[PDB]
RNA sequence: ACGAGACUCUGGCAUGCUAACUAGUUACGCGACCGGUCGGCGUAACUUCUUAGAGGGACAAGUGGCGUU
């Protein structure tokens, strides 16, 4: 029976939205930084929102969180969107491209392109699923 | 300034003063072998066979109790003297074969050394006692 | 140059350690501050059955000791605890003798007087005390100090006049001269809350570093820029080396160990015993400080256990 | 200091449980020596495997209205029997009470399944916790009701009881009755 | 009847009419080479050596 | 807290067949505590602070007092 | 938003701090056989006990496992 109440996580996701920059790790200094960052009216609140508190942090040093996204996590994911490999994945010497889209390109006349190589069709036009 | 950390059984609390001695141990004015029921003679007898009598050739401990029940007296003698002994002999000598006695008190009962926390219930009315209720009339 | 390496670690802790004061007039003597509401000292036995245990360990306090320093003899220790006040333990009756509270809440860094008759403490409540045993009153910083939390205070142990830096969650410096404790110099340029300053025993300049990862050097008398420490985010730990030229910071769990020679690396360390499936980082390390002599590397961890690091012998 | 009471060693006792030793530990320093130490371990789920059968039967054969919390007696009556039980066999009489608990628990139990049939129920096997209070409960109630306007004597006759399940003979109380339930189930596979 | 020995793997669930008994996965260490699911009663253990009469006695599933 | 947020008080007004029994009860300000209320922020609400704008470091700015 | 919860008190919490012989507090030749029990007596012991105002501690944060993880 140790589901937290929407109070408590409703003032983690504040206190980790608003005040998230002066929290520390440690649960025995988090009840200080949390008393210091907010007012808990009680002791068993505060140690409540600490231990969830570390519960998210230790999430977030885990790796994503599904349903938080901070302006901290923004920019960090903006330094981790910028994946760009050597080679482009589309610039490749050799690409297939059916007899029917061949004729397509050509009726815009780019057929002459090199890159474009022939693959024949399947031998049959099975490609549905049995009805039943 | 001390710590004299005593032993509680349910509501009867039991302090071993302990002090440089010769070994035997005092309770209540009185040595230990002589309890009137003398059925729960072996219960304290338990902690000398427990860790041996080489230990319990330097100290002099007194015993003080009070608490109601033949049996709830006892489970805090015990266990008052066998905390008092580990701070004792913990504060002055050494740590190595402090750890070897903790350890075999441990095995043999952890409530030597931490005292049972659980005590009694208050009653709630419209009953007999805490959790029953009266007959209900039909 | 030395290969700090481990060869095996000791347990028997119930919590983490907060300081440790390694003395070197005694030749095993050492004090160990622990937030586990405990003070604890090891004699250096150095057996293969046991690495080394405590002979005597002291629990009298009401929290977690944030900071410890020994004075000038051995027999008494002074603590000062999470619940804000400060106590001085004997050695010989195993009682204590003076406890020296004016605060409200917790003293964060407790130092000492370089001639054992100051008493400083800097709690959260923004005011920094600094008292003497003989009554007359020193300083007690109440206008116009740090806007936000204190998290430590140190002072200059040099044979001159000390100079103190406080350091604190509110990203800005202040240094003051023990002599008048006037407001002289603020420093500003952190990029996050200090927690853990360290000044050299000369009293010219004191490194000021914190969980930002961006430290810079503040001097005590002049107040300039020395150096740009940068890594790992949550530093906690800043030490250099009294009797050498060395100096290493604990950056998270890991260590960070360089020269005040040339500022190069001398031996990275990592170990770990390799698991499947262990989604967890290894023991994290909180202190670091020198060996009574140098031969030997003190880390304090958040694991309820200092480590000792001694030389590989090969 | 290894041996219960100083008189009843544990060291070269016999094994007896194959594997139901791990419900029922007398064979280590798991083995506490008076069958007192308070109802503590009665908290949590498995916390009775760690208890010896000793205090269990002490604590149980305290029942019936007539013996409503009054232990001490208790423990005098099991303390005699127990030497008796000791004495008649000459050796550590562990072995003796074990076999008595273990010719006692009912080997199958007619628990009643079904919608709304009660003519056919179900003969499962008994968890062996079930089976071994279950029999210390019975023994004790046919030990009881052996004591009231009866001229047997109360603290005695439990001895005899116990030999006689540990040799399995029909006039036990405990045993008589297992075996009636045994035959009933029998009938309803 | 003799009495042949099982042991738990894991626990699969709780049933009964009022709820007396446990579903659980078996293996029998005398053969080692298979498992069953037997519907045993009583507080079983994860892991405790279960005494069946038979191998072939199975109660209702379900 | 509900121990103190009531206050309430009784009146009767007249017709000839009966009385209309008038009971008035109130709730108290928490926000208007004028010593009464609780000057304690509410148990449950994290009475939270708005933070502080500041500039981001970037060169050393250093000023002498 | 009310309710649930948090919240208040209550046994666990002086293993450190607020300190009265009127309830208890090892030291202090007597009484007892000649060196160990009287609660009738003496460091005004600078309160560990049962007498209590503050402060502290535990949070599913530690580990392992299950869970659409």
């Amino acid at each position: 029976g140790r589901v937290r109440t929407k109070t408590v996580k409703k003032a983690a996701r504040v206190i980790i939205e608003k005040y998230y920059t002066r929290l520390g790790n440690d649960f025995h200094t988090n009840k200080r930084v949390c008393e210091e960052i907010a007012i808990i009216p009680s002791k068993k609140l505060r140690n409540k929102i600490a231990g969830y508190v570390t519960h998210l942090m230790k999430r977030i040093q885990r790796g994503p969180v599904r349903g938080i996204s901070i302006k901290l996590q923004e920019e960090e994911r903006e330094r981790r969107d910028n994946y760009v490999p050597e080679v482009s994945a589309l610039d490749q010497e050799i690409i297939e491209v059916d007899p029917d889209t061949k004729e397509m390109l050509k009726l815009l006349d780019f057929g002459s392109l090199s890159n474009l190589q022939v693959t024949q069709p399947t031998v049959g036009m099975n490609f549905k699923t049995p009805r039943g | 300034q001390s710590v004299q950390v005593f032993g509680r059984k349910k509501t009867a609390t039991a302090v071993a003063h302990c002090k440089r001695g010769n070994g035997l141990i005092k309770v209540n004015g009185r040595p230990l072998e002589m309890i009137e029921p003398r059925t729960l003679q072996y219960k304290l007898l338990e902690p000398v066979l427990l860790l041996g009598k080489e230990r319990f050739a330097g100290v002099d401990i007194r015993v003080r109790v009070k608490g109601g029940g033949h049996v709830a007296q006892i489970y805090a003698i015990r266990q008052s003297i066998s905390k008092a002994l580990v701070a004792y002999y913990q504060k002055y000598v050494d740590e190595a074969s402090k750890k070897e006695i903790k350890d075999i008190l441990i095995q043999y009962d952890r409530t030597l050394l931490v005292a049972d926390p659980r005590r009694c219930e208050s009653k709630k009315f419209g009953g007999p006692g805490a959790r029953a209720r009266y007959q209900k009339s039909y | 140059t030395e290969q700090m390496t481990l060869r095996g670690t000791l347990k028997g802790h119930n919590g983490w350690v907060t300081q440790i004061a390694t003395t070197p007039q005694f030749p095993d003597m050492i004090l160990s501050a622990s937030r586990d509401k405990t003070i604890i000292m090891w004699k250096l036995t150095r057996d293969e059955t046991n690495y080394g245990i405590p002979q005597r360990a002291l629990r009298g306090h009401s929290h977690f000791v944030s900071d410890v320093v020994i004075s000038s003899d051995g027999q008494f220790a002074l603590s000062g605890s999470w619940d804000g006040t400060l106590r001085l333990w004997d050695l010989t009756t195993g009682t204590t003798t003076r406890r020296f509270v004016g605060h409200t809440k917790d003293v964060l860094s407790v130092a000492f007087s370089s001639d054992n008759r100051q008493i400083v403490s800097g709690s959260r409540d923004k005011t920094i005390k600094l008292w003497n045993t003989l009554g007359v009153c020193k300083y007690t910083v109440q206008d116009e100090s740090h806007s936000e939390w204190v998290s430590c205070v140190r002072f200059s142990p040099n044979s001159s006049n000390p100079i103190i830096v406080s350091c604190g969650w509110d990203k800005l410096v202040k240094v003051w001269n023990l002599a008048n404790c006037k407001l002289k110099t603020n420093h500003i340029g952190h990029t996050g809350y200090l927690n853990t300053v360290t000044v050299s025993p000369d009293g010219s300049l004191c490194a000021s570093g914190g969980k930002d990862g961006q430290a810079m050097l503040w001097d005590l008398n002049e107040g300039k820029h020395l150096y740009t420490l940068d890594g790992g985010d949550i530093i906690n730990a800043l030490c250099f080396s009294p009797n050498r030229y060395w100096l290493c910071a604990a950056t998270g769990p890991s260590i960070k160990i360089w020269d005040l020679e040339g500022k190069i690396i001398v031996d990275e360390l990592k170990q770990e015993v390799i698991s499947t499936s262990s989604k967890a980082e290894p023991p994290q390390c909180t202190s670091l400080a020198w060996s009574a002599d140098g031969q030997t590397l003190f880390a304090g961890y958040t694991d309820n256990l200092v480590r000792v690091w001694q030389v590989t012998i090969g | 200091d290894i041996k219960l009471f100083g008189k009843w060693s544990t060291d070269d006792v016999q094994i007896n449980d194959i594997s139901l030793q791990d419900y029922i530990a007398v064979k280590e320093k798991y083995a506490k020596y008076l069958p007192h130490s308070a109802g503590r371990y009665a908290a949590k789920r498995f916390r009775k495997a760690q208890c010896p059968i000793v205090e269990r039967l002490t604590n149980s054969m305290m029942m019936h209205g007539r013996n409503n919390g009054k232990k001490l007696m208790t423990v005098r009556i099991v303390k005699h029997a127990f030497e008796i039980i000791h004495l008649l066999t000459g050796e550590n009489p562990l072995q003796v009470l074990v076999n008595a608990i273990i010719n006692s628990g009912p080997r199958e139990d007619s628990t009643r399944i079904g919608r709304a049939g009660t003519v056919r129920r179900q003969a499962v096997d008994v968890s062996p916790l079930r089976r071994v209070n279950q029999a210390i409960w019975l023994l004790c109630t046919g030990a009881r009701e052996a004591a009231f306007r009866n001229i047997k004597t109360i603290a005695e006759c439990l001895a005899d009881e116990l030999i006689n399940a540990a040799k399995g003979s029909s006039n036990s109380y405990a045993i008589k009755k297992k075996d009636e339930l045994e035959r009933v189930a029998k009938s309803n596979r | 009847q003799p009495i042949k020995l099982a042991r738990v793997t894991k626990v699969l669930g709780r049933t009964g009419s009022q709820g007396q008994c446990t579903q659980v996965r078996v293996e029998f260490m005398d053969d080692t080479s298979r498992s069953i699911i037997r519907n045993v009663k009583g507080p079983v253990r994860e892991g405790d050596v279960l005494t069946l009469l038979e191998s072939e006695r199975e109660a209702r599933r379900l | 807290p509900v121990n103190y947020y009531v206050d309430t008080a009784v009146r009767h007004v007249l017709l000839r067949q009966g009385v209309l029994g008038i009971k008035v009860k109130i709730m108290l300000p928490w926000d208007p505590t004028g010593k009464i209320g609780p000057k304690k922020p509410l148990p449950d609400h994290v009475s939270i602070v708005e933070p502080k704008d500041e500039i981001l470091p970037t060169t050393p700015i250093s000023e002498q007092k």
